[PDB]
């Protein structure tokens, strides 16, 4: 059950590349508080990862 | 053993096939044994393959970006349909899931049956439309009507909807 937490914390962090499309609603400090403290470590590395994503956005070829 | 089943996928299609163009991006389903909860839980993600719709994206929060790592359709095609293979598919609404789960399974061109097939697909959303006829009968208005709580979870995407829908079937079968 421990990285059914991880997992949840990777879908929140990427509600941080919407960011690059806020044509609708997207409260990105929403994520700020439904990540807690105690994945900040994971969450750091979540947000690289993610802003590095939204670039390529998804890609198929 | 009874399954239920949720599947979240890129938004719905109103005109034509709801599925076509569409793909599934989330699927959750939770094992019943014996009236009892035996943790034999089938969480996984897939590929969106296209970009994630509007509405979708406010009814829960999902990003693309999110699905990329993440293994697509054909990845879990054999472990997802043994999973489910010769059991009870108990879903809400089982047209949606449904259509879209022999959506993805013609996709991969095996020569896969539909799943009513070798499934016992048996929709809950019709149950409560016999049981309440004429009053609001989604899962959020079950949930409530039972007193079931879906908001204080840490489930988050189909995996809590199949959870609530276990619940939600088991107290009407109960
Ligand atoms: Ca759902």
């Amino acid at each position: 059950q421990t990285e059914m937490d991880k997992v949840n914390v990777d879908l929140a962090a990427a509600g941080v590349a919407f960011k690059e499309r806020y044509n609708m609603p997207v409260i990105a400090e929403a994520v700020e508080r439904e990540q807690p403290e105690h994945l900040r470590s994971w969450f750091r590395e979540r947000l690289i990862a993610h802003r590095l994503a939204s670039v390529n956005l998804s890609r198929l070829p | 053993r009874q399954i239920v089943l949720d599947t979240e996928t890129t938004g719905m299609n109103q005109i034509g096939a709801h599925y076509e163009g569409h793909k599934i991006i989330e699927i959750g389903a939770v094992e019943v044994v014996n009236r009892r909860l035996t943790g034999n839980n089938f969480h996984v993600y897939l590929k969106p393959d296209r970009l994630v719709d509007p509405e979708a994206f406010g009814v829960h929060g999902i990003a693309d970006e999110f699905l990329l790592d993440k293994p697509t359709f054909a990845e879990v095609a054999d472990e997802f349909m043994d999973y489910i293979r010769g059991a009870e598919l108990v879903i809400h609404n089982a047209a949606f899931d449904i259509g879209f789960m022999d959506y993805e399974f013609s996709l991969l061109k095996r020569d896969i049956p539909k799943t009513n097939t070798f499934c016992k697909v048996t929709d809950s959303l019709a149950v409560a439309r016999k049981m309440f006829p004429g009053k609001r009968n989604s899962l959020d208005a079950l949930c409530a009507r039972y007193e079931i709580d879906n908001s204080k979870r840490t489930l988050h995407g189909a995996l809590l909807d199949a959870q609530i829908l276990a619940e939600v079937y088991l107290a009407m079968t109960g």
